[PDB]
RNA sequence: UAGGGGAUCGAAGAUGAUCAGAUACCGUCGUAGUCUUAACCAUAAACUAUGCCGACUAGGGAUCGGGUGGUGUUUUUUUAA
């Protein structure tokens, strides 16, 4: 069970239907330079230390 | 109405033209009218291309396209919304976007 | 030092193909098709059955060792679409996530130059 | 153009249109006046041919006929008359 | 039962009239008391990319046709079956907005092989052309087809398989067209797409075991 | 109408679908016909739903075909052509 702890930077858009999922990029911090860009679900912001057991799904934008 | 100062389409001094049969449709529809588009994408995806240039036993190969050519009834043109419906005056254009 | 089959993938609709040989393929070895790994009997051409279809590939390919693999993607093709259906893509990526060395890609989807009348009827497919 | 003298234009607007415009109708093709290289002799060919003229008798050749004008053989002084 | 524990293997050799004779392996099958099993899976094809031969990256596309003619050891040798391009590379060359031209022309090579061969040739533009293309006119295309005829049967009597091989390996026929063509009109991309066999005469066994040593 | 051609589509016919019914829509096959020679028929939203000849009124800016003129644009080769 491998956890890379990944930090957000840039918040970017609204997305889903019922606006559930910003998108999201994200900076690792635990590799700094490698700027991947992911989803999540919640009510986020800049500097929402980010969970990913998940390295990498690299995600593409969902109705 | 008229509607169109072709009709639909492209054709003159030609007077009668060998049609096409529709990819989706499956209807037919004379080569002017017809609506034609090139997909064209890498076989590959984006998010695979990475697990391929990996696990390949090439040190780099490159990526091979997909080619095709794509006929459609106008129809199924706008069913599927690739061709719209252009106010009356947006027609008179001819621009890809 | 690696060994070749060649993979011998196609996916229409309905239905997809995970189907190993030799290099020549006058033999042939551990074929799948979709239906196989679902009963629904609804989605026979699933994103998914190829998934976890292309994952008998790579049992009964890494079985008789096969490494490694050159490969080949089919439609329908003929008259047919010649748009390949989901399959072949997520075959195309659990086949490199099953150890398997990747080589040499490329369509065969048969192409014709023209003739056999494509079926409907004038007026079309249409619901 | 509110007017014109379209008596006598210019020389220019003449050269460029068309042989059958210039008002009184003229020519552009126009005789030539060839020395083959050995004898002195002088034929005198059209510019368009339509025939290959053969030089008055040496039996040379001269120039080929194509869509308008010929095309003459390297040897021609080719004075124009 | 099993349909793995009886299969035998094999190895893939190729003339030499080639780099890297080594391709990679195939499957096969034993026999009883009478009958057998060589023969009965030989006289078949193998079709590999130029590339895992010439071992070059050039040719990255276009692959070989190789058939097996005759065994030994487990080491199955090789006799040249025909030429192909990838597929894609010929329905990419082409293009919309410009003219497209076509080849071709049978033959007795001498060896005594009987080959139909296709060049596939674009119009180019001018490096330096107002206009949007690259058109022909026609005659001038009636005028670049008989030229390709016989520049073909020329390079084929001047002959055989092995010696013509290597004319199809290093494409100089390719240029050989370019310069009975310039003095006409451009062209590009030129051809040979394919290549195909037919009349085959008798085995003669080293006429081939003479591609090796 | 009688010969040739009969790839593809595809009324008719058969079908499986959907549906309260579905002889229709959707899907797959499918004679006939589409194609051609030779002969018929003469209809059409045969559509600018605007008879043709002419002659006269009010401005433009495009284009195809000609023709005329500008020590006009390049072509460059030496100047033209």
């Amino acid at each position: 069970t491998p956890v890379t702890l990944a930090k957000v930077i840039k918040v970017l858009g609204r997305t889903g239907s019922r606006g559930g999922v910003t998108q999201v990029r994200v900076e690792f911090l635990e590799d700094t330079s490698r700027t991947i860009v992911r989803n999540v679900k919640g009510p986020v912001r800049e500097n929402d230390i980010l969970v990913l057991m998940e390295s990498e799904r690299e995600a593409r934008r969902l109705r | 109405p008229k509607k169109r100062a072709s009709n639909g389409r492209n054709k003159k001094g030609r007077g009668h033209v060998k049609p096409v049969r529709c990819v989706n449709c499956s209807k037919s529809i004379p080569k002017d009218k017809a609506i034609k588009r090139m997909a064209i994408r890498n076989i590959v995806e984006a998010a695979a291309v990475r697990d391929l240039s990996e696990a390949s036993v090439y040190p780099e190969y490159a990526l091979p396209k997909t080619y095709n050519k794509l006929h459609y009834c106008v129809s199924c043109a706008i069913h599927a919304r690739i061709v719209r419906v252009r106010s009356r005056e947006d027609r008179k254009n001819r621009a890809p976007p | 030092s690696q060994v070749f089959g060649v993979a011998r993938i196609y996916a229409s609709f309905n239905d997809t193909f995970v189907h190993v040989t030799d290099l020549s393929g006058k033999e042939t070895i551990a074929r799948v098709t979709g239906g196989m790994k679902v009963k629904a009997d609804r989605d026979e051409s699933s994103p998914y059955a190829a998934m976890l279809a292309a994952q008998d590939v790579a049992a009964k390919c890494k079985e008789v060792g096969i490494t490694a693999v050159h490969v080949k993607i089919r439609a329908t093709g003929g008259t047919r679409t010649k748009t390949p259906g989901p399959g072949g893509q997520a075959a195309l990526r659990a086949l490199a996530r099953s150890g398997l060395r990747i080589g040499r890609i490329e369509d065969v989807t048969p192409v014709p130059s023209d003739s056999t009348r494509k079926k409907g009827g004038r007026r079309g497919r249409r619901l | 153009v509110l007017v014109q003298d379209l008596l006598h234009p210019t020389a220019a607007s003449e050269a460029r249109k068309h042989k059958l415009k210039t008002l009184v109708q003229g020519p552009r093709s126009y005789f030539l006046d060839v020395k083959c290289p050995g004898c002195l002799n002088i034929t005198t060919v059209f510019s368009h041919a339509q025939t290959a003229v053969t030089c008055e008798s040496c039996s040379t050749i001269l120039c080929t006929p194509t869509g308008g004008k010929a095309k003459l053989s390297e040897g021609t002084s080719f004075r124009r008359k | 039962v099993d349909p793995f524990t009886r299969k035998e293997w094999f190895d893939i050799k190729a003339p030499s009239t080639f780099e890297n004779a080594n391709v990679g392996k195939t499957l096969v099958n034993k026999s009883t008391g009478l009958k057998s099993a060589s023969d009965a899976l030989k006289g078949r094809v193998v079709e590999v990319c130029l590339a895992d031969l010439q071992g070059s990256e050039d040719h990255s596309f276009r692959k070989i046709k190789l058939r097996v003619d005759e065994v030994q050891g487990k080491n199955l040798l090789t006799n040249f079956h025909g030429m192909d391009f990838t597929t894609d590379k010929l329905r990419s060359m082409v293009r919309k907005w410009q003219t497209l031209i076509e080849a071709n022309v049978t033959v007795k090579t001498s060896d005594d092989y009987v080959l139909r061969i296709f060049a596939i040739a674009f119009t180019r533009a001018q490096a330096n052309q107002v206009k949007a293309h690259s058109y022909a006119q026609s005659s001038h295309i009636r005028a670049i087809r008989k030229v390709i005829s016989e520049i073909l049967t020329k390079e084929v009597q001047g002959s055989t398989l092995a010696q013509l091989t290597s004319k199809l390996i290093p494409e100089v026929i390719n240029k050989e067209i370019e310069n009975a063509t310039k003095d006409i009109f451009p062209l590009q991309n030129i051809h040979v797409r394919k290549v195909k066999l037919l009349k085959q005469p008798k085995f003669d066994v080293g006429a081939l075991m003479a591609l090796h040593g």
